[PDB]
């Protein structure tokens, strides 16, 4: 779910 | 099989894979191996291979499972680092770079977790303890069902015998799977896999003359992976029963 999907766009930025 | 501007360029591809692993992980598997046969002064870990060393040594599921889940979080910053520096990634959509990484993060956690196992147990408190197989599987129902499952991966795995070298590209052509749900450019991630492949190919060829069909049981083991990360959403259903506050931390380090 969204938890881990915003730490990787946070990552991938 | 020639060597010509191909090949070089599939080595300078591998090259470049292992550069971006090393400075993407601090945990190699050498270092894991390292620490397991006794050369690091450094860390000589405390063996909890029972009750009474466990005390010595200093729904609870779904805790211990918000647990892990929150410290994988340097594992996933660090493998999606690793991402952005294979060929052609950043040039994906967003969305696909995200997916790809939502999905195959669990795999290489799993893969990386077999680099600190052996057949007797596994690396726990960065490299400070080491928990044993058969302690774990001793627990109560149901978290002595918990870890079996990635021994018998780990297993399995680790006689194979890969390095980093080889681990790099493999954990490349994992995050560029082509069959992940909802992914919108099917194309251009099989296009990067075709090129990753053939550099796991030469890769395999170069490093491990003992076993010519090393490229087809290593990826037979990403249908494994895909198993053991699947298998935790039925372990969900099975939990639907207390434990020592010492093997819930522990286990808040697995995965
Ligand atoms: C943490 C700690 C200990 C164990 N254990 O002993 O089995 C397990 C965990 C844990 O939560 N592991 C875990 C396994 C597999 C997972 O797959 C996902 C996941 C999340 C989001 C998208 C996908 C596709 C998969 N998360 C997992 C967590």
């Amino acid at each position: 779910n969204m938890g881990l999907e915003a730490i990787i766009r946070k990552a991938l930025m | 099989m020639q060597l010509n501007p191909e090949s070089a360029d599939l080595r300078a591809l591998a090259k470049h894979l292992y550069d971006s692993y090393i400075k993407s992980f601090p945990l190699t598997k050498a270092k894991a191996r390292a620490i397991l046969t006794g050369k690091t002064t450094d860390k000589s870990p405390f063996v909890i291979y029972d009750m009474n060393s466990l005390m010595m040594g200093e729904e609870v599921a779904i805790r211990i499972f918000q647990g892990c889940q929150f410290r994988s979080v340097e594992a996933v910053q660090e493998i999606t680092e690793y991402a952005k520096s294979i060929p052609g990634f950043v040039n994906l959509d967003l969305n696909d770079q995200v997916t790809l990484l939502k999905y195959g993060v669990h795999e290489i956690i799993y893969t990386m977790l077999a680099s600190l196992m052996n057949k007797d147990g596994v690396l726990i408190s960065e490299g400070q303890g080491f928990m044993t197989r058969e302690f774990l599987k001793s627990l109560r129902k149901p978290f002595g069902d918990f870890m079996e499952p990635k021994f018998e991966f780990a297993v399995k795995f680790n006689a194979l015998e890969l390095d980093d070298s080889d681990l790099a590209i493999f954990i490349a052509v994992i995050i560029l799977s082509g069959d992940r749900p909802g992914l919108l450019n099917v194309k251009p991630i099989e296009d990067i896999q075709d090129n990753l492949l053939q550099a796991l190919e030469l890769q395999l060829k170069l490093n491990h003359p003992e076993s010519s069909q090393l490229f087809a049981k290593l990826l037979q083991k990403m249908t494994d992976l895909r198993q053991i990360v699947t298998e935790h959403v039925q372990l969900l259903q099975v939990i639907k029963m207390s434990l020592h506050p010492l093997l819930q931390e522990i286990y808040k380090d697995l995965y």
